[PDB]
RNA sequence: UAAGGUGAUAUGAACCGUUAUAACCGGCGAUUUCCGAAUGGGGAAACCCAGUGUGUUUCGACACACUAUCAUUAACUGAAUCCAUAGGUUAAUGAGGCGAACCGGGGGAACUGAAACAUCUAAGUACCCCGAGGAAAAGAAAUCAACCGAGAUUCCCCCAGUAGCGGCGAGCGAACGGGGAGCAGCCCAGAGCCUGAAUCAGUGUGUGUGUUAGUGGAAGCGUCUGGAAAGGCGCGCGAUACAGGGUGACAGCCCCGUACACAAAAAUGCACAUGCUGUGAGCUCGAUGAGUAGGGCGGGACACGUGGUAUCCUGUCUGAAUAUGGGGGGACCAUCCUCCAAGGCUAAAUACUCCUGACUGACCGAUAGUGAACCAGUACCGUGAGGGAAAGGCGAAAAGAAC
RNA sequence: CGAAGGUGUGCUGUGAGGCAUGCUGGAGGUAUCAGAAGUGCGAAUGCUGACAUAAGUAACGAUAAAGCGGGUGAAAAGCCCGCUCGCCGGAAGACCAAGGGUUCCUGUCCAACGUUAAUCGGGGCAGGGUGAGUCGACCCCUAAGGCGAGGCCGAAAGGCG
């Protein structure tokens, strides 16, 4: 039964990566939202 | 975008009502076209996306006025 | 904590 | 502007033994004040294989609060207050009721 | 110019063990902790001044700092870099 | 040990710097790892001395 | 300031200092790795790879600096055609990003209410976007009023659930006028006479005050109970200090404080006087904002849903007079009264608290109070946006139980 | 020479309650008269924590299978050694990539974890271990595709190139 999360670093930085974020405006307000909530893992990190 | 090079008008939105008197969000479009003016002072055509309201207020006034006014405004013509 | 350096290490076959 | 110092012999005035006399040895920074025989705990202290293997139990001194001791007079045969005073251009204590300097 | 006081900091601290005392009396090398970057120019350069010995060359290594569970809490060793210097047949320390 | 050393010319100070990282410093620094050294109170001394002398080369050269 | 100290869990080891450069606190300086607007290029953030210019141990190889984009200005170059322009290079100046609310502008719902529902309401609300400030916006009548008069804007209490609007349903809801807070008026569209002539902005000096370290700061003893008294009993003293906190049970007189009186080498905000720089006083004459006002068509804003609908704004098409002129006074006309649009600047009363200090509470006291009193936005859950806990209490003192 | 709270007892009022006191408790409580309420719980398939019931019941995760001797140990069917037996053998063997992130090796310990015991372990604690001019990454080049100086377009954001 192959599940859903098929983990791959690759993808997982270049989707959610930080500089992923900071390309567009929308996810800007993302690491906006989670420094002002205080969130000690601003994003997924290598 | 849809702006007026010289009396700056630009799309305004409104309403357009049936005789139910539904309303229904529209937008109002400035009649922009795109036209080359001749300049004696600089010995050229210059082209501007200008309305036709605009285009009677550079018949009215001089063309070597509005593009003055222009470059005051501080955007490239 | 997070390791950040997952580098390949392909032995030859 | 500490009133109790290194070297300074002090009298309780409550606690265990009030009334006992002695000289503190240190101070700590949460108001408190070693003193010599009065305050003895026998605390059980572990045997350990280290350099040191005192074992039994020691008669330890025990902190007291500042505020229990007041530093004696020595002439009046009483416990008496401290004040600072400015005597060329250095700050000094002294007794009060019939205040002399220390 | 700051070479001299550069090569002084690149070395951090020997290395102590079964592995580093075979490698020693066999294979005539010293087993060393260096800085995090350290490359292999400075070391080499770092060991023939500060040692007043002879190298052959230079191979380096990082090692990732273990995991440990102290009382309630996880914490992390700081990653190390050491260093295998072969000396020549003349050999000091 | 601050005042000593203010007045002295850069050159001076250049070779008590170097000395101060080739002596006392690194030496110092083997000793501790290799569990020779009993007075470790030296490895913070010679460290702050190195700054104070590091802080007065700045203030001397360029500004 | 100082006889103590080397931050905490957290003891130890090795040491510094004790009359002054131990430590600690404050001002001004120095250092300030890498990522991040990231700005030399790139990139899976904390990584990879460079070019040019300055100086150096074996050529080896090193150290530092510069090198983003955009806007403006200046210089040098520079096409299609002579000139020219576009374009290119160089140097300087400014911007970039982040931040809780408040402010202005550009867009803009639905649920719901109407006991259904479409006009309407919800509502110009939520939300998205742009820009600036410590406040912002607005602001010196082409305004009201009533033919008696007031004279910028803004905010609060009345007028008033009134007049009106409204499938005249649900609902929406003024103004005039009055009482208060605070008050300040100017400049250009231009010439002449007189030219620092007041008021402003930027840089020095001096006084006062405040902030950033601090200093002194009064006065209690004996017996009883008790593990220990600050309690009971008896007799005293201080108070411009019984506000608080701590101390072995409840302290004005044990300690830290408190009222009170003082303190600043250095950096700073505020109110004044005195210098410099730059625009700029006062009088005469003239001028006095045109694709605009207004109108037709379609919408929006004014309580006012096109209705008999004034007034304002605008997409589209037209289009005056210019002071012997024009606007308004709720369809409209005449007479009267009032004002002078089509160019701008302006503190005060007003809105809010991410943050700092003090103080207060018929506010909570660990299932409460912030989600978080315990290193909580953590553990943990989710690919991700995101969601999100539980967990306080020995004793006065570890004296934390030798054997 | 003992407050609140807790736990019993005895009186008392038509009631919700009140009073006195034994033991634990260890430092707070509050008359009377007025004032304000987060003012009274048995139910909401209420919310949170704790503890029952079924119950010492089902189950202990492939029907490839174990037996014995010796060793260590407080304790051995499961750990170590030895001799037999059985199972896989295009795998249930040996390698990687992806993904994990010290699970690797040695010493030591058996609280919890292991669906039982455990001296054993991918468990706890401590120490050790990853060595490249040739492998790979990095680096040079590019596919799909992404970004994109100027530029075109778009109320703003932004879209395309």
């Amino acid at each position: 039964m192959k599940r859903t999360f098929q983990p791959s670093v690759l993808k997982r930085n270049r989707s959610h990566g930080f500089r992923a974020r900071m390309a567009t405006k929308n996810g800007r307000q993302v690491l906006a939202r989670r420094r002002a909530k205080g969130r000690a893992r601003l994003t997924v990190s290598k | 975008s849809r702006v007026c090079q010289v009396t700056g008008k630009r799309p305004v939105t409104g309403n357009n009502r049936s005789h139910a008197l539904n309303a229904t969000k529209r937008r109002f479009l400035p009649n922009l076209h795109s036209h080359r003016f001749w300049v004696e002072s600089e010995k050229r055509f210059v082209t501007l996306r200008v309305s036709a309201k605009g285009m009677r207020v550079i018949d009215k006034k001089g063309i070597d006025t509005v593009l003055a006014e222009l470059r005051a405004r501080g955007e490239k013509y | 904590r997070p390791v950040y350096i997952p580098r390949p290490r392909p032995p030859h076959p | 502007a500490a009133k109790i110092r290194r070297d300074d012999e002090v009298i309780v005035l409550t606690g265990k033994d009030k009334g006992k006399r002695g000289k503190v040895k240190n101070v700590l920074s949460s108001g408190k004040v070693i003193v010599e025989g009065i305050n003895l705990v026998k605390k059980h202290q572990k045997p350990v294989p280290a350099l040191n293997q005192p074992g039994g139990i020691v008669e330890k001194e025990a902190a007291i609060q500042v505020s229990n001791v007041a530093i004696f007079n020595a002439a009046t045969g009483k416990a008496d207050r401290v004040g600072f005073r400015f005597e060329d251009g250095k700050k000094v204590r002294f007794f009060k009721s019939n205040s002399e300097t220390i | 110019m700051i070479r001299e006081e550069r090569l002084l900091k690149v070395l951090r601290a020997p290395h102590v063990s079964e592995k580093a005392s075979t490698a020693m009396e066999k294979s005539n090398t010293i087993v060393l902790k260096v800085a995090k970057d350290a490359t292999k120019a400075e070391i080499k350069a770092a060991v023939q001044k500060l040692f007043e010995v002879e190298v052959e060359v230079v191979n380096t290594l990082v090692v990732k700092g273990k995991v440990k569970r102290h009382g309630q809490r996880i914490g992390r060793r700081s990653d190390w870099k050491k260093a295998y210097v072969t000396l020549k047949e003349g050999q000091n320390l | 040990m601050k005042a000593k050393e203010l007045r002295e010319k850069s050159v001076e100070e250049l070779n008590t710097e170097l000395l101060n990282l080739l002596r006392e410093q690194f030496n110092l620094r083997m000793q501790a790892a290799s569990g020779q050294l009993q007075q470790s109170h030296l490895l913070k001394q010679v460290r702050r001395d190195v700054a104070r002398v590091k802080t007065l080369l700045n203030e001397k050269a360029g500004a």
